[PDB]
């Protein structure tokens, strides 16, 4: 609990156990300040695209988490490890955290 | 120093031999013991069972290791299996050193 106190440790260990593995995985982040907090909406008038290419839409100035690769959970150590000796996986719960927040 | 386990006590060793059956012994009384017996042989099945203890690795290493793999390839007769006529071959001989560990 800040200011001067840390509110989260870092955890990126990869323990596993007998017919489950647990991958932990910390990353330090950075978010910027998008469309000068504005709705921006988006469209294809002003690129002048193909019939095929065409979109309308919207852009926030949220950003957004995404971890939706495997190595940003496997290592490649821990991929091999998986790979040779499973004839299969699937992820059975996430928990995730966001801590020791700097605004700059 | 041919590698393997010293054993102070090792598994003993078990020992096995046909009983000698003789062959007809003359009418009369001869103490020149035996050199006729009944020709024979056996067989039989045999087990053994050894529990081994392992020891895993808790290697903390990054990249992959070396393994002992098998060469995927368009091959005439696989490793380690039998013949057209069924003789069991051993292609090549294979250590245990392929895991690492610091010093």
């Amino acid at each position: 609990d800040g200011v001067g106190n840390a509110s989260g440790n870092w955890h990126c260990d990869s323990t596993w156990l007998g017919d489950r593995v647990i991958t932990t995985s910390t990353r330090t982040w950075a978010l910027p300040t998008y469309n000068n907090h504005l709705y921006k909406q988006i469209s294809s008038a002003s690129t002048g695209a193909s019939n095929d290419n065409h979109y309308f839409g919207y852009s926030t100035p949220w950003g957004y988490f995404d971890f939706n690769r495997f190595h940003c959970h496997f290592s490649p150590r821990d991929w091999q490890r998986l790979i040779n000796n499973n004839w299969g996986f699937r992820p059975k719960r996430l928990n995730f955290k966001l801590f020791n927040i700097q605004v700059k | 120093l041919m590698g393997g386990f010293g054993l102070k006590n090792p598994p003993p060793q078990i020992l096995i031999k046909n009983t000698p059956v003789p062959a007809n012994p003359p009418a009369e009384f001869s103490a020149t013991k035996f050199a006729s017996f009944i020709t024979q042989y056996s067989t039989g099945q045999v087990s053994v069972e050894i529990e081994w203890e392992l020891q895993k690795e808790n290697s903390k290493r990054w990249n992959p290791e070396v393994q002992y793999t098998s060469n995927y390839a368009k091959s005439a007769n696989v490793d380690f299996t039998v013949d057209n006529n069924g003789l069991y071959t051993e292609p090549r001989p294979i250590g245990t050193r392929y895991l690492t560990r610091p010093l």
